[PDB]
């Protein structure tokens, strides 16, 4: 802009960031516990030990 | 009789070991495609180590398989080293000879039992290996199809669990009548 004049930006813009699109993920070994968070587990193996 | 039940275990014993040597051996396992054929690519046929292209101008030619996250990396390292079927081999073939062991030392009763623990841990590692190898031969090209090799190895599984149950039945009866005499005695 010191040498030059410019336009009001015809075009806004920023730094942004790219990554690669999520793919469905390879299964796990031990996905069959997945429908189930880990703590309801553990409750459920010590409410067997309780019971 | 007991005879002819320790004769039947020994048969399937050197059948099971030879079937499997014979599959692990082989290179006819999976039919599929590649991309790796010279022309989604060509038909092959694999087996555990090396793939052979067919209906192809690099017909007949077999190249050994280039396997390659860390249980992605133990599950490709047991796929590559095959420990558990030639574990399930060496297993079966020690438990042959436990067997003519057992046909010798007629007294000691614990061996025909060493030979049944042993077709059975060979059968459960086959059926692991099995596993392994469905595993990890899946990614993420269709219409697959699985050679006689691989159930040879099934039938060699099918055998171990078999002739376990013959000499682990070898045994109760010998170990029936050894203590039902000396009771009685």
């Amino acid at each position: 802009e010191e040498v030059i004049d410019f336009s009001k930006p015809f075009m806004s813009l920023g730094i942004s960031i790219m990554i690669k699109k999520p793919q469905k993920s390879k299964p796990g070994v031990f996905s069959f516990l997945d429908p189930l968070a880990y703590e309801i587990w553990m409750c459920i193996v010590f409410a067997y030990i309780g019971v | 009789e007991k005879g002819v039940q320790v004769l039947l275990t020994t048969i399937g014993a050197f059948a099971a070991f030879g079937l499997m040597t014979i599959a692990i051996s082989t290179d006819y396992w999976l039919y599929t495609r590649a991309l790796i054929c010279n022309t989604p690519g060509g038909l092959t046929h694999s087996g555990l180590w090396r793939i052979c292209c067919l209906e192809g101008l690099k017909r007949g030619v077999c190249v050994k398989i280039n396997h390659f996250d860390s249980a992605e990396y133990l599950l490709r390292v047991v796929r590559a080293s095959s420990i558990f079927p030639i574990l399930s081999a060496i297993l079966l073939l020690l438990g042959g000879v436990c067997v003519a062991a057992s046909r010798v030392y007629k007294s000691k009763r614990n061996i025909i039992l060493g030979a049944g623990i042993l077709f059975v841990a060979a059968g459960l590692s086959n059926i692991i290996g099995v596993i392994v190898y469905i595993s990890a031969n899946a990614g993420e090209k269709n219409h697959y199809s699985y050679g006689w090799s691989f159930y040879f190895g099934g039938l060699s599984f099918i055998l171990a669990e078999v002739i376990g149950v013959l000499a682990v039945n070898i045994y109760i009866e010998r170990s029936r009548e050894a203590h039902c005499q000396s009771r009685s005695d």
